[PDB]
C-alpha cells in the first residue's frame, strides 16, 4: 500500500544550443505496484524527459524525486538496483548472444551469472531456446523481446518503457503492450511506458496525457 | 570485464593489425636490446671479467683518457702499491697456417685469470680454443705476434676487448707484441685507492674505463636512444589506437550505464580489453624475438636472457597500461542519456 | 497533370533475422509539383520504407518506382541531382559551418559552392546572419531549419521529409511545417512528407492514411 | 577533400596525436638511414677513393678472404701483370706530445694517390690533416708507427678505413711498420682483369672485397634489417589506425552518400584526409630528422644529403598511402539507409 515513485513538482531546463529551454514542467506523477501509467502526448511535448527524471538519468533542475526503498544513494546506485529499461531501440549489445544479454546486468551487478534464470526469463517472453541466438539471428519483436526480459533481470520494482512498440507493426507492438502489461500485472511492477500509438491505452490501468512539458 | 572479453572474441580482425604493430616493436625492441647488451659484451667482457675497483689511465695535453693513447712508466707501477700493469693492445696474429687481428692483454707473470677466463698468466701466449682451431694451431706451436715469434702456452676461453678475442700474454711479451717500454696501459686497481693521483694520472670506475674504449660509448649511446624512442613509439601507438577504440564503444558503455554499471565497471572493462591485447602483442613479439636473437646469435653478437627479453616486455605492457588508463579516462564522462536517442 | 515521382505497386521485403518481412505491400502513390503529400499512419506501418523507397535509397523487392526527369540514371545519380532530404534527425556534418552544411553538397556535385546562394536560403528559412554558427551553437529547431536549406541548395524536384518535427514542440513544429509548405510551393517542389502528428494534416494538399505496410488508398 | 580537411581543422588534437607517431617513426628512420650511410663511408671510402675495378684477394684454407689474413708475394704480383699492390694495416701512431691507433694503408712508391686523394706515394707516411693537429706534429716530425720512427711527409684529406683515419705511405715503410715480408694485402687494378686466378687465389669485384672487411657486412646488415622492420611498422601503424578512423566517420560518410556523393568523392576524400594527415607528420619528422642529424655528424658518424632524408621520407608516403586504400576500402561499401535512421 505504499509508491514505488513519486514525481513531485519537477521541472527541467537544458541549454538548447545558445538558450535555454523548459523541456519538463511542473511534472506530478505517482505510481503504485502493479500499475501500467502510459504518458501520452505528441512528440516533443516533454514524454521522455519525464521518463529520464524517472529513471534517474538526469537530477530535475527543480522539485523533487523519490524512489521508496533506495533512500539514501545516488542516481547511477538507484538505477542498479531498483529500476528496469526497455529502450526505445533494443540496445542489445553486438558482441553478446540474448541470455548474455541478461547475464551482463548480473555481472555488472557484481555476482554469478544466473543461465537457467535468464532461459527462463527468455522462455516468459516467449523465446524459449533461444539463448544461443546472437543479435543477427533475432527479428525486430525478438531484439524488444530480449530487451524487455534484460530489464527484468534484476527484478527490478520500476519498470521504465520508451515507445518499445516504436518500429513493430500493429501485430507485433501488440504483442509487446500485452506482454508488458502481463509482466506489468504477474510480478507487481510499476511500469511507465510512454507510447504515442493511443491504441495502447487499452492496455494501461491509467495514463497522463503531456503537453509542452505540462502534465494534465 | 565482461563485455570486454567477448567483444575480443567477436572482432578478433580488428585486434590482430593492432597487436601485431605492438608485437613488432617489442619484437624490434627485443632484438634490440639483445644486440645492444651483445655489443656491450664484444666491447667489454675481459675488463669486466677482471672486475677491477678502479682503473688508472695516463693522458696527453690533459685530455680525456683513452686506452688507444694511454701508457703506463715502470716508476708509475711501483707509485701505485697494491696495483698490477695491463696492457691493451691490438694486432696481428699469423700462423702457418692461417691469420687474423685479434686483442692482446698483457699482465704480470702469475696473475690468476678470473674463472670467466681461468688459468693462469704463464710465460709466453695463451690463445682462445677458437682462435687456435682457426690458426690449425696446438699448444707449444710458434706464432707470429704483432711481428714477433711467441710459444703457444695454452688454449683458453674468449673474452672481447673492442670486438676482438683477447690473447693473453706475459708484461714482459706484450712489450714485445706492442714495441714499448711501458709495463702497460692502464693501472688495475682491485681495492680502494689509497694514494692521491698525480698531474697526468686519473683514477676511473669500471663504467668509465668502458667510456674510455673508442667505439663503446659512441655506439652503445647511438643504440640507446634508439630503444628510448622505440618505447616511446610504443605507447603513443596505443595511446592512439586506444583513443579512437574507446571512443568506438561509446554506445555500448552508455547503455551498461543507463542500467546501473558504475564507473569502475566501466573503467575496468575498457582497461582489461586493453591489457588483453598488449599481452597477446608483447607475448608473441617476446616470443618470436627470443627465437629469431636464439637463432641469429651465432652470427650476430647478441645476449639473450630471462632479463633481457622479459624486462622490456614487461616494460612495454607497463607503459601500455599506463597510456590505457589516459586513454580509457573519458569512459566515465559517458552521459547514459546517449542511450534513449 | 503530369506526376515527378510514381511509386507504382511497390513492395519491400527485408531479412528479418532468420526470416524475411513485406514491410511494404503494393503501395501506389504518385506526387506533381506544387503537391504537398502528407503520409500518416503509426509508427511502424510502413511510412519510412515507402519514403526510402521515393527516395531511390533501395529498389523494391517487387514493383518499380520511377522519378520523370531523371530516367536511365542509377540511384545514387538519381538522389545528388533530383532529390533533397529532410532526415529524421537533422544529420548535420560536426566540423562544417550552418553555411558549410549547404555548400558541402554544392561541393559533392561538382560546382564551385555558391556562398550567396548558401545565404539566401539561410534567410529564407529565417537564419539570416546565422551561417557562421557551428551545431553546438544551434538549437532543435535551428538545426533542423539547416536541414531544409541544405535540401533545397540543389533545387531538387522531390523534397522528403521524415518527420521533421519529432523533437520540437507544438509551436515550433508549426513554424516547421508552415516553413515546409511555403517552400513547397514557392519552389514548385514536389513534397512527400512523412508525419506522426495528425495535427498538421492542414497544411497539406493531400494524405495518405497506412496501415501494416499497406496505402489505404 | 572539402569533408575531410575541416574535420582536420576543427578536431586537430586527434589528428596530432597519430601524426606525431608517423612524424617520430620518420624521424627514427631517417637518423637510421644517415646513421647507417654514414657508416658505410666510415668502413669503405678509403677504398672507394682508390675506385680499382677488380680485386684479387689471397686465402688460406679456401676460407672467404679477410683484409684481416691477405699477403701477396712479390712472385705473385709479377704474375698479375698492370696490377698495384696495397698494403692495409691498422696500428698505434705515436707523436713526441700524444698517441692514437689509426689505419695505414701502403702502396708502391711515387704512384699518384686518386683525385679522392690526390698527392702521390713518397718515402714516408701522408698523414691526414686532423690528425696531425691532434698529434701537434709538423711537416718534418719524427713519429712512432708501429715502434718504427718516420718522418710526416705531409698532410692530405681525411679517408676513414674501418672506423679510423688512413695514413698513407709507400710500400716499403708499411712493410717495416706491418713486420712482413709481403709487397701488399690486396692488388689494385684499374683494367680488366685478364689473369686467370691460382686454387688458392680469389678475384672479387670492389662490392665483393667490401665483405672482406670485418665490420662491414654484419653491421650495415643488422641496420638495414633494423630499417626495414621499420618501415612495416610504418605502414601497419597506418593501416591499424586508418581502419578504426574510417569506421568512426561511417555516419557522416553515410550522410554524404545520403544526399548522393559518389563512391570516387568519398573515397578521394577520405585518402586526401590521410594523405594530408601522412603528409605533416612526415615532413614534419623528417624536418627534425635532418636538423638533429646535422647537429649530431660531428660527434657521432652521420652522413646527411637531400637523398638520404628524402627518399625514405617519400617511400614511407607511398607505402602510407598504400596502407591507407587498404583501411578505407569499406568507405564505397557503406548504405545511405544509415542516415535515415540512429
Ligand atoms: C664510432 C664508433 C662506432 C659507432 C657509432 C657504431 C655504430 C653501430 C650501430 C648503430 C646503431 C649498430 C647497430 C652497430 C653494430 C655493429 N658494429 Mn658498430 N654499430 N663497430 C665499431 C664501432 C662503432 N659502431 C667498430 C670499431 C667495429 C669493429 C671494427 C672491425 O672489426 O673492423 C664495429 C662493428 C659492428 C658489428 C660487427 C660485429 C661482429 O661482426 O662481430 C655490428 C653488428
Ligand atoms: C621504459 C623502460 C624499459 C626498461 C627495460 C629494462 C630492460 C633491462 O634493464 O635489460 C637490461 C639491459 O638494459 C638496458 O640496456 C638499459 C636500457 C635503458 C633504456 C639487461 O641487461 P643485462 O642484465 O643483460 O646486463
Amino acid at each position: 500500500a505504499a509508491p514505488v515513485l513519486s514525481i513531485t513538482n519537477a521541472s527541467v531546463v537544458y541549454p538548447d544550443g545558445i538558450s535555454t529551454v523548459t523541456a519538463l514542467d511542473s511534472a506530478n506523477v505517482e505510481i503504485f505496484p502493479g500499475e501500467l501509467v502510459a504518458i501520452v502526448g505528441e512528440s516533443g511535448s516533454g514524454k521522455s524527459t519525464l521518463l529520464s527524471i524517472a529513471g534517474f538519468l538526469q537530477e530535475p533542475t527543480s522539485g523533487t524525486v523519490t524512489l521508496h526503498g533506495a533512500e539514501g544513494l545516488d542516481a547511477t546506485s538507484t538505477r542498479r538496483e531498483h529500476i528496469g529499461f526497455v529502450f526505445q531501440q533494443p540496445n542489445l549489445l553486438g558482441s553478446l548472444t540474448a541470455r548474455e544479454q541478461l547475464l551482463i546486468t548480473d555481472h555488472l551487478r557484481g555476482i554469478k551469472p544466473r543461465k537457467d534464470r535468464a532461459d527462463e526469463l527468455l522462455a516468459r517472453v516467449g523465446l524459449k531456446g533461444l539463448g544461443g541466438r546472437r543479435v543477427a539471428q533475432l527479428s525486430g519483436g525478438q531484439r524488444q523481446r530480449v530487451n524487455i526480459a534484460r530489464a527484468l533481470m534484476g527484478n527490478p520494482q520500476l519498470l521504465l518503457a520508451d515507445e518499445p512498440t516504436s518500429a513493430l507493426d500493429a501485430r507485433l507492438s501488440k504483442e509487446i503492450v500485452e506482454l508488458l502489461r502481463d509482466v506489468t500485472k504477474e510480478f507487481a511492477l510499476a511500469t511507465l511506458m510512454v507510447t504515442h500509438d493511443r491504441s495502447q491505452l487499452a492496455y494501461a490501468d491509467r495514463f497522463v496525457e503531456m503537453a509542452d512539458g505540462k502534465a494534465l | 570485464m565482461f563485455l570486454g572479453i567477448r567483444d575480443i572474441r567477436a572482432a578478433a580482425g580488428r585486434f590482430a593489425l593492432i597487436a601485431s604493430v605492438v608485437g613488432l616493436i617489442t619484437l624490434l625492441i627485443v632484438m634490440l636490446t639483445g644486440l645492444t647488451q651483445g655489443l656491450g659484451k664484444q666491447n667489454t667482457s675481459a675488463i669486466e671479467a677482471l672486475a677491477p675497483h678502479s682503473v688508472v689511465f695516463t693522458t696527453a695535453g690533459g685530455s680525456s683518457p683513452e686506452f688507444t693513447s694511454s701508457e703506463i712508466s715502470e716508476q708509475q707501477a711501483e707509485r701505485w702499491k697494491d696495483s698490477t700493469p695491463l696492457g691493451v693492445s691490438q694486432t696481428r696474429i699469423e700462423s702457418d697456417q692461417n691469420a687474423n687481428t685479434t686483442a692482446v692483454m698483457g699482465l704480470p707473470e702469475g696473475t690468476p685469470l678470473p674463472d670467466s677466463v681461468g688459468g693462469f698468466i704463464e710465460q709466453g701466449a695463451l690463445l682462445p680454443a677458437e682462435l687456435a682451431d682457426f690458426l690449425h694451431v696446438r699448444a707449444g706451436d710458434h706464432i707470429t705476434l704483432g711481428g714477433a715469434t711467441v710459444t703457444v702456452a695454452g688454449t683458453v676461453k674468449t673474452e672481447n676487448y673492442s670486438h676482438t678475442p683477447v690473447v693473453w700474454v706475459d708484461t714482459a711479451t706484450w712489450q714485445l707484441v706492442s714495441h714499448t717500454k711501458a709495463v702497460g696501459t692502464v693501472l688495475l686497481l682491485n681495492q680502494e685507492p689509497t694514494i692521491q693521483p698525480q698531474d697526468n694520472e686519473v683514477v676511473t670506475d669500471l663504467k668509465g674505463a668502458f667510456q674510455a674504449m673508442p667505439a663503446y660509448k659512441s655506439e652503445r649511446s647511438s643504440l640507446l636512444s634508439m630503444q628510448a624512442f622505440l618505447y616511446i613509439i610504443s605507447a603513443l601507438v596505443t595511446v592512439a589506437f586506444l583513443t579512437v577504440w574507446t571512443l568506438q564503444r561509446t554506445r555500448d558503455i552508455a547503455v551498461l550505464a543507463a542500467l546501473g554499471a558504475s564507473k569502475r565497471y566501466l573503467l575496468i572493462d575498457a582497461l582489461g580489453q586493453a591489457a588483453i591485447i598488449l599481452a597477446a602483442g608483447v607475448a608473441l613479439g617476446a616470443g618470436i624475438g627470443a627465437l629469431l636473437g636464439w637463432l641469429i646469435a651465432g652470427s650476430v653478437p647478441f645476449s639473450l636472457g630471462w632479463v633481457s627479453v622479459l624486462g622490456p616486455a614487461l616494460g612495454i605492457w607497463l607503459l601500455g597500461l599506463i597510456g590505457a588508463t589516459i586513454a580509457v579516462r573519458n569512459v566515465t564522462k559517458v552521459d547514459p542519456q546517449i542511450a534513449l536517442g
